């Protein structure tokens, strides 16, 4: 096998020092072109704001020491060398969560006779991307993977986006590469944009490791089905049940029970929702806003049911039905709301007393009925005022949520799509 | 290049990285310790642990790594793997796990004068005690203690790092705006650095970086305080419900159910230390006790409402207090056949009169219940308002000091 | 053994473990790959990850590791550390968050002809496209893709050992059933060049979930709540407990939502079968509550304010009660005294009239309850059958 | 100087740790195992994994490491780090995680005759499939399977250690230092050598040593926190039959509230039971039973309320039902007299309607008594049977049914 | 330093770190072992594991590593990597699930006389019997057993640096208070032979739990629920809410049982104090509900079908109300018209009799409620004091 002789010549006879940059003079720059391939998006668990992803880092550089004349050997046009034997550019994910800066598997490099070296190690990365909870669960996130070369400064090695050719003209690969066949869509997230950028920081200096950067962005949109089915619709329906308290007659002693039970169910939903989101304080989540609004409205419904019951149970022995109340709640509002021989002497005296008592009881009863009508009018007014508020608030909140598409173009000031279909020029 | 190979071979022919670089026996190596905060990941209060992503800006001089650049095509500095040179064992001493050392071993920068510079990265989990008294309206004081695990003050001299154009020391955690993520739950108020000694031990010296961070309580505000306020409103409202509705107990006891549900919600978020009670738990317990007392007074009012002469005799003190005095203060202020037929009518009239007297006494009892219920309404409104306002101002007066004292 | 010590010393004296084991660099190493599934550790529906305990059996020939047994006391096989010889870098292409290659560098068996046998253990965490449409009566098909990472088909070729993975020593899952399993080899070419095939072997296991835990823990309580839903319509309105009962059923279902949320997968790809069933139960209970409120309002209607519409009387008092076969429902001062007695009699006139009208309202409410009870029992049965039997018949 | 230095430098010189110490062809290395249990850390039902802390004692002979004591000042025992020596690759096979090896690589005690004594401690997480039928009144039968992952039966011979000529066929537990788990008690602890007859003496899986831990749970936590509260709360459903059947009686309130509490208990137990779906646990069976009984009692309360609140106008009380239930089971004068007659007639009618109402109420009460007795019997019998099945779930008297030996020291 | 470079070069040239540091093989290495407790990370009651952050100080003499300071510029102390020299294999015998030996091979301090000082850090996860009987007012005694794994006392002897662990730089726990701590050395002999002692050093720490978190977060709500369940007996039966109150208290107690199971450890060795109190509260509420049902049944006792027994009247109407001092409880057509009036009067008579009997039943029920209210308040106080007073006094 001539490969053995060739490798011995390259590494042993030539005294290859893997700790030295491949430059003939110690002022030139080694160019490392890198690209990212997303094998699969594993998770974006929002509780601790971590993006787990399976990616394949593609590396390419030149090493003048790993050059040979293919004819002087057999026609060997390529070699596979372990990375522990050759100089490797240490490019690390800087914004990682768990303390894993490097690739998972240090695979062999591929070397051509002209010194071209390609390295394609796969990696599992757990990067930190903050979560914008503003429109949860109708939100889209903007997560980033930031790669830096911390072993050499910008004067020594230059990071660049890899380039590809279509019709004789090469263009940079300014996006994350996704294989349409192998890639399996995430259960919860849809990828909208996937740009790639080489960032320079002019306020730093070239003789430092914090001057260069290559960042890959993933603008992903949540798929709102689990939350719509299990969280939003049942809460919305149970909340709408609170308006039925106004249609429930005061004689049926269950207005307060109904309203309070609705509030308890909403408290259960609050408990469920609290566990799904991080503790950040940038904004209140959309679902949180809706829960606060609906719980406040249901508390108002409970208070107003209490007021109605207090009115319904007033009696002439404890309250006075003033003329103002009668005019307001029995004439005006119902119209506006379109509402729908001593022994015989003793006997005579006894029957007169009976008649007097019966008349007094009848007056008592009719004024009680007046109080009942006042309560019914208050119920009708409350329903007409609160049901539309509930419906409109719910509709507005959730159509605002449903109108939260990503901007359709990353880098607001940029007219480029960063789409793999339309490379620059 | 070839010249870099030659220079490296010359530098490390007899160089031993295990030996601390001292010109003469007794010399001390000056080590400058700086910290750059890249990301304040977490401040887990259950385990009292702060996770940070940092760079350590270390600098020292190694007299052995000196060369004349004129003889090596003007090579001014080298990037040498960190394991090939002596380095001070600078570690995080107050770590919560067993990870003392750095995570990423970036290769060192060595200059022709012998100046070595090293900026390794790490994900550190330090332990800072949490002051759980104003949680979640609390500010924390979490430190990171750095010193040489091996060498003492007789061997190395710790110092603060220098700024970009080294002229004066940097006595703070450095934060690079280009690479820095705001936590979103914590605001950094102060980030000083200081060297600490120990009077008992003259061989001890460390450089401590202090992070004074204030929490943003919006999440807790919403998810605990707002529902608690609504439940307190319901607890007050129970005293406006008429006893005839048969709904007082439903309202009050359902409010108690809601408060215990919120306690279950909050269980998995409050730190489990016993040095103090967080203010949020105090507010929950205050609301719980207020709701329990509302239940007790609702039971009393219901008992008063359903009294009658057949069971109770109304005492003089109750009548004087609740019917004469309180209402104005509370603004309430309230032929054989013919003989048989005559006897039957007389009996009917007597029965009606007896029923009238009985109903009058029952109405007196019910009026007493009404007055007591109004009094409880006012008392509970006052108590709830005063208590909630007091607790909230106490929470809102908790701010980190202007001077970090460090 | 001194013989074996000498043999191992001679084999590795001039052996370079970075060179492929080929006599000429234009040849390819042929590797026989086999997968032995030992245990199905877990399936993660939310993250789409299937964790398995396997052995990756690899066989190939290293021409440089031959020897003549007669020269070594008759030794015909030896065990060598896998780190001492060239190994193929087989990588789990669809790895989710595990190790890409073999990490347990166990010893390998070497014949005197150079034939090598290597069966390192591994824990494969593979990306598994999970379908939750029929959960928990769901069948999952997902694979393990294997290939040589850095070598193409002209340098290292891999061939499956058998037609399917070896499940001889497979521990039974207790949550899944191995319905079928197979392995296929694929040749993939690229627009570059048709002379550089890229080979891989995909092993797929078809799993059928055992739906007993989820049945008893989720579906049965939902069935009880559904059955209780329609029970409120047989409860008379006189007992002030219709809303109590229906709302308490709703609260029980809402509390049970905790159990469902903590038990069923939280994917958003599709709505699970039990998800649809539980949504149906929720809407069923809410509809029952709404109509119960309507009935309670009807029962308490007062004659003074509301007068019975003619169509209501025609339908609910005359027509429907006839066609309800199951039910048993039917289908000086003397002048003052005299004036007072007349007043009492006329007041009783009026009271009886009002009572009769209120009774008619109560009767209409009762008839509506009976109709609704029939309708809701029927809807419960029909909806449950429609949701479940459709998938259950296929099994 | 330490003569051990000269001795060890002689022994390890020209020593290859890759080479099995088989003296000649067809020589089989005898490796004897003795497992000592230090702590039964836990048995996680959710993961179906058993965590143990063990000291495994491995003994074998390496003829290359023998020396003549008279030549080394009577030194007959040296300690050599295990990383310098050949070792039989004895590993735990049935591990849930990928941890096959020991935790701490202790020095090997080497005797002058070549005898080698290795006692490495290990933390092992082994697969223990869970029999959930009687949870939490259950006992598990966990095994630790040890075999060589390198060498087959033609190269090594795995055996159980023999002390004073008697095979140690059991896990060794030191009576004094061993601490009870707190949730599990060890009833049997046999050890035996097993063979996979589907394989030949090759394949390295033909032979193995299996150590068994038959452990019984102590269900005190479940009894005090789940079982007893659940039973007490569920028994409350029989009280509904003594409440009045009208508004304010609160039959439905009580019954449905007990059902809601049972739902809460269902949520509480969902977090404890293992997720396997081969059997329904005993506790799950009991919860289903009580929930079904509460549903039936709610139905019966609804039926009783319907019967007791019947009216002559909505329903007709046929005498057949009465027998079945209340059995086996001047013009001014004219106007004044007309008014009096009408008053009497109205009073009569009202009283009659009332009377029919009380008849319906009595029928309801009879139904309450009968159904109360039925429900009390049903609930008592069901609860007693279900929770007596668990009490009789005893660990077998013998570690192996048909084996008479007890496998104890 | 060229002097120290030369010293280190000449100091490890012929140094074998596998050999014990003794001049003669019949001597023993005397190691001074000291434990420094830096932090008490956690106490795991369920698994009985205590996690501590410690420094394991070790001192011994290595004659092979001595030098004359005058030959190396006066160097008297150097730092060496601990992996370059012989180290004692100290093992944590009662390790639960951590590392058995030191894994952080920090540098050691070597003196020119051969004296070595090594203070590596460690996280000890030690198994210790947790006694949850007085939880949360429980005191724990958890130990750390250390010893040389492979050497007996005649080859390597360990002795404590002092009689107590070093807690000079201990971090205050916030959950546990360190009552006492000590270290003991033990000689263990075997039936083999009495000339070979086996040495171990055991450090033990007496820890007292700070019972504020558990008190506030568990016990106080239980007290509140006990008080309310006692209160149920003051609610009149006429207000149809006795069952509402009692069963809602039971529901709150069930939710709080959920909370407790979330918080308290899931041990099974013995019943904690909180466990007994929770069970007592449950039984209290159940008995309250049962007796409330009895009172409700007595109150709604029909005089038509039931007649008051003489003993009930004698006890609950005559004597019991008298001893309740603090209470305020009491201690032609004309013939038809005439016959109609007579019928009205006699029906009023009958109604009055029935009402009187019903009122007597209601009075008996109310007296029973008063008695039971007193009794249950007394039981609540007595049980609450009984469950905790013994432990509180013990402290
Ligand atoms: C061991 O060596 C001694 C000499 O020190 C010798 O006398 C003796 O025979 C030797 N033993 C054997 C078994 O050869």
């Amino acid at each position: 096998n001539e490969e053995e002789r060739l490798i011995n010549d390259l590494l042993i006879v030539n005294k290859y020092n893997k700790h030295v940059r491949p430059v003939k003079h110690n002022n030139e720059v080694v160019n490392i072109a890198l690209s990212l391939t997303l094998s699969n998006l594993i998770s974006l668990k929002e509780t601790d704001e971590t993006l787990t992803s399976n990616v394949w880092m593609d590396h390419a550089w030149y090493d003048h020491r790993l050059t040979w004349n293919a004819s002087e050997y057999s026609d060997i046009s390529i070699l596979r060398l372990p990375p522990e034997l050759v100089w490797i550019p240490d490019i690390v994910l800087q914004n990682n969560n768990d303390g894993q800066y490097h690739v998972a598997y240090f695979c062999n490099v591929l070397v051509r006779p002209n010194g071209y070296v390609t390295w394609l190690p796969p990696a599992i990365f757990r990067s930190s991307c903050p979560i914008n909870v503003l429109y949860f669960p109708f939100d889209w996130q903007n997560c980033s993977l930031k790669f830096t070369a911390l072993n050499y400064d910008a004067n020594e090695i230059t990071m660049d986006l890899m380039t590809d050719t279509i019709d004789g003209k090469d263009y940079p690969i300014e996006w994350i590469i996704i294989d349409p066949e192998a890639f399996t869509e995430n259960g919860e997230w849809e990828i909208i944009h996937k740009p790639a950028k080489k960032n320079i920081y002019p306020d730093k200096f070239p003789n430092g490791t914090n001057y260069q950067d290559v960042t890959f962005y993933l603008i992903i949109r949540r798929k709102p089905l689990f939350y719509v089915i299990n969280f939003i619709t049942p809460c919305v329906l149970i909340s709408f049940l609170a308006s039925l308290a106004f249609y429930l007659p005061a004689e049926s002693g269950e207005k307060m029970s109904t309203a309070i039970s609705v509030l308890l169910a909403q408290a259960v939903f609050l408990l469920l929702t609290s566990q799904r989101l991080p503790e950040t304080a940038l904004a209140v989540p959309l679902i949180g806003k809706y829960l606060m609004f609906i719980m406040s409205l249901v508390t108002g419904v409970i208070v107003n049911c209490g007021i109605v019951l207090n009115f319904h149970f007033r009696t002439p022995s404890t309250h006075v039905l003033s003329t103002r109340v009668k005019q307001i709640f029995l004439e005006k509002l119902p119209r506006i709301l379109h509402m729908s021989h001593d022994e015989i002497k003793s006997g005579i005296d006894s029957t007169n007393y009976i008649v007097k008592q019966i008349k007094e009881k009848n007056a008592y009863d009719e004024e009680v009925g007046n109080w009942n009508l006042v309560g019914q009018t208050i119920d009708r007014l409350s329903m007409f005022i609160i049901t539309p508020v509930m419906v409109l608030g719910t509709i507005f909140i959730f159509v605002m949520g449903n109108f939260n598409h990503p901007p359709a173009k990353p880098f607001e000031g940029d007219p480029f799509d960063y789409s793999s279909d339309h490379p620059r020029c | 290049s070839v010249m870099e190979d030659t220079l490296l071979s010359v530098l490390f022919e007899t160089y031993n990285p295990k030996v601390r670089p001292a010109q003469t026996v007794g010399d001390k190596v000056t080590v400058r310790v700086g910290l750059t905060l890249t990301n304040l990941l977490i401040l887990n209060e259950k385990i009292e642990e702060m996770t940070t992503n940092v760079f350590l800006n270390l600098a020292w001089t190694d007299y052995r790594l000196q060369w004349d650049p004129a003889a090596y095509e003007g090579i001014k500095d080298l990037r040498i793997p960190s394991s090939d040179v002596w380095q001070p064992d600078i570690v995080l001493m107050n770590n919560n796990d067993g990870s003392f050392e750095i995570t990423l071993h970036v290769n060192v920068l060595v200059q022709h004068t012998g100046a070595v510079s090293w900026q390794p990265s790490a994900i550190y989990r330090s332990s800072c005690t949490i002051k759980v008294m104003y949680f979640p309206f609390d500010w924390q004081n979490c430190t990171m203690v750095f010193k040489s695990y091996t060498y003492d003050t007789s061997e190395v001299t710790l110092q603060h790092a220098l700024d970009a154009k080294g002229e004066r020391e940097v006595k703070e955690i450095v934060i690079n705006k280009d690479a820095f993520t705001e936590n979103g739950q914590w605001s950094i108020e102060h980030k000083p650095s200081r060297k600490n000694w120990r009077s008992d031990d003259p061989s001890y010296e460390d450089v401590t970086f202090y992070l004074i961070i204030q929490r943003k309580p919006l999440f807790y505000i919403v998810y605990t305080i707002i529902p608690c306020i609504l439940i307190s409103i319901l607890a007050i409202l129970v005293f406006y419900l008429p006893p005839d509705a048969g709904e007082k107990m439903s309202l009050s006891i359902s409010a108690l159910l809601a408060v215990t549900v919120f306690l279950l919600l909050l269980a998995d978020k409050v730190p489990e230390t016993s040095l103090s009670v967080p203010i949020i738990i105090r507010y929950l317990m205050f609301i719980m006790i207020l709701v329990a007392f509302s239940v007790i007074l609702s039971v009393v009012v219901l008992n008063l409402h359903h009294r009658s002469p057949n069971t109770h005799t109304m005492p003089n003190w109750i009548r004087q207090i609740f019917i004469e005095t309180l209402p104005p203060f509370l603004w309430i202020q309230r032929p054989q056949d013919l003989k048989e037929a005559v006897e039957a009518i007389k009996y009917i009239a007597e029965q009606l009169e007896s029923a009238s007297e009985f109903d009058d006494l029952k109405k007196d009892w019910q009026y007493v219940a009404m007055v007591a219920d109004r009094l409880f309404l006012y008392v509970f409104f006052v108590i709830c308002s005063i208590g909630t306002f007091s607790i909230f101002l106490d929470a809102s007066h908790n701010v980190p000091p202007d001077n970090p004292f460090a | 053994s001194e013989h074996e010590t000498r043999l191992v010393a001679n084999l590795l004296e001039n052996y370079n473990k970075v060179i492929r084991p080929v006599e000429h660099h234009t040849h390819f190493v042929d590797i026989t790959v086999g997968l032995q599934l030992i245990q199905l550790i877990s399936v993660d529906e939310v993250n789409q990850i299937v964790e398995t305990n396997v052995r990756l059996r690899q066989q190939w020939i290293d021409v440089r590791l031959r020897w003549n047994p007669a020269d070594y006391g008759g030794i015909k096989k030896i065990r060598l550390p896998s780190d001492d010889v060239w190994l193929p870098d087989l990588v789990l292409y669809n790895n989710a968050d595990g190790d890409f290659a073999i990490v347990h560098m166990t010893k390998l068996l070497l014949d005197y002809t150079g034939k090598i046998m290597w069966t390192p253990p591994a824990i494969f965490k593979s990306y598994c496209e999970i379908i939750v449409t029929h959960f928990p009566f769901d069948q999952q098909n997902c694979t393990m893709k294997l290939g040589i990472w850095t070598y193409d088909g002209t340098k290292v070729s891999i061939s499956p050992e058998s037609d399917r993975p070896d499940l001889s020593t497979f521990m039974e899952s207790g949550e899944w059933v191995m319905k079928d399993y197979r392995g296929w080899k694929h040749w993939v070419y690229y627009t570059c060049c048709p002379d550089t095939p890229y080979l891989d072997i995909t092993y797929h296991f078809i799993m059928q979930r055992i739906p007993l835990y989820f049945v008893v823990n989720v579906i049965i309580p939902c069935l009880l709540f559904s059955f209780l839903t329609g029970l409120v319509f047989y409860l008379p309105t006189d007992s002030g407990e219709k809303m109590t009962l229906s709302i308490s059923v709703l609260l029980s279902l809402t509390v049970f939502l905790l159990v469902i949320v903590e038990l069923i997968p939280s994917t958003s790809s599709a709505v699970p079968l039990i998800g649809k069933y539980m949504l149906f139960t929720m809407i069923f209970v809410i509809s029952s509550i709404i109509i119960t409120v309507v009935v309670i309002n009807t029962h308490h209607r007062s004659p003074s304010t509301h007068t019975m519409p003619q169509w209501v009387r025609k339908i609910f008092i005359d027509t429907i009660p006839n066609v309800m076969f199951f039910s048993t429902m039917k289908r000086p001062d003397v002048k003052s005294a005299i004036e007072g007695v007349k007043y009492i009699a006329e007041h009783m006139k009026s009271d009886e009239e009002s009572s009769n009208a209120a009774e008619e309202w109560k009767y209409v409410a009762m008839v509506i309850d009976h109709i609704l009870l029939c309708v809701f029992m029927l809807i419960c049965i029909i909806g449950t059958v429609s949701v479940f039997a459709g998938r259950l018949i296929e099994l | 100087e330490n003569e051990e230095g000269r001795l060890i430098e002689k022994l390890l010189g020209d020593y290859d740790k890759r080479i099995i110490p088989a003296k000649t062809l067809d020589h089989i290395i005898d490796v004897t195992l003795k497992l000592t249990l230090t702590n039964l850390i836990s048995l996680n039902e959710k993961e179906e994994a058993l965590t143990t802390n063990v000291w495994i004692e491995i003994q074998w002979n390496d003829y290359r490491l023998s020396w003549n004591t008279s030549e080394y000042e009577g030194i007959d025992l040296v300690r050599i780090p295990s990383e310098l020596l050949w070792l039989p690759d004895v590993v735990l096979e049935n591990n849930v995680d990928g941890q096959f090896e020991v935790a701490y690589y202790a020095n090997v005690l080497v005797y002058n005759d070549g005898s080698m004594y290795w006692l490495p401690p290990a933390i092992y997480r082994s697969t223990c499939p869970i029999a959930v039928t009687y949870f939490p009144f259950d006992w598990q039968n966990c095994s630790l399977v040890f075999r060589s992952q390198t060498y087959n039966a033609h190269e090594v011979n795995l055996q159980l250690s023999a002390e004073e000529g008697e095979a140690v066929e059991w896990i060794h537990i030191d009576p004094e230092d061993f601490t009870e788990n707190g949730e599990w008690t060890i009833r049997h602890r046999p050890a035996k050598k097993n063979y996979n007859w589907q394989l030949t003496k090759d394949d390295t899986d033909f032979q193995e040593i299996i150590f068994f831990l038959i452990i019984q749970r102590k269900p005190l936590f479940y009894i005090i926190n789940i079982i007893a509260p659940c039973v007490l709360i569920s028994s409350l459903v029989v009280l509904v039959y003594f409440l009045p059947a009208q508004a304010g009686g609160q039959k439905c309130t009580l019954s449905i509230s007990v059902l809601l509490a049972q739902t809460i208990f269902l949520f509480l137990i969902a977090q404890k039971v293992p997720e396997t779906s081969l059997n329904v646990p005993l506790i799950g069976k009991y919860l289903i039973f009580v929930m079904f009984v509460s549903m039936l009692i709610v139905m019966n309360c609804v039926i009783v309320l319907n019967v007791s609140l019947r009216t002559p106008n909505t329903h007709s009380l046929s005498e057949k039902i009465k027998h079945l239930f209340l059995g086996f089971l001047a013009p001014e004068i004219k106007s004044c007299v007309e008014a009096c007659n009408f008053i009497a007639k109205s009073t009569k009618e009202q009283n009659d309607s009332g009377s029919e109402n009380e008849n319906w109420v009595l029928i309801g009460k009879v139904i309450d008594k009968a159904c109360f007795w039925i429900a009390l019997l049903l609930f008592s019998i069901g609860t007693l049977a279900i929770f007596l099945t668990g009490h009789f779930n005893q660990v077998p008297e013998f570690p192996f049914p048909g084996d008479p030996r007890k496998y104890v020291p």
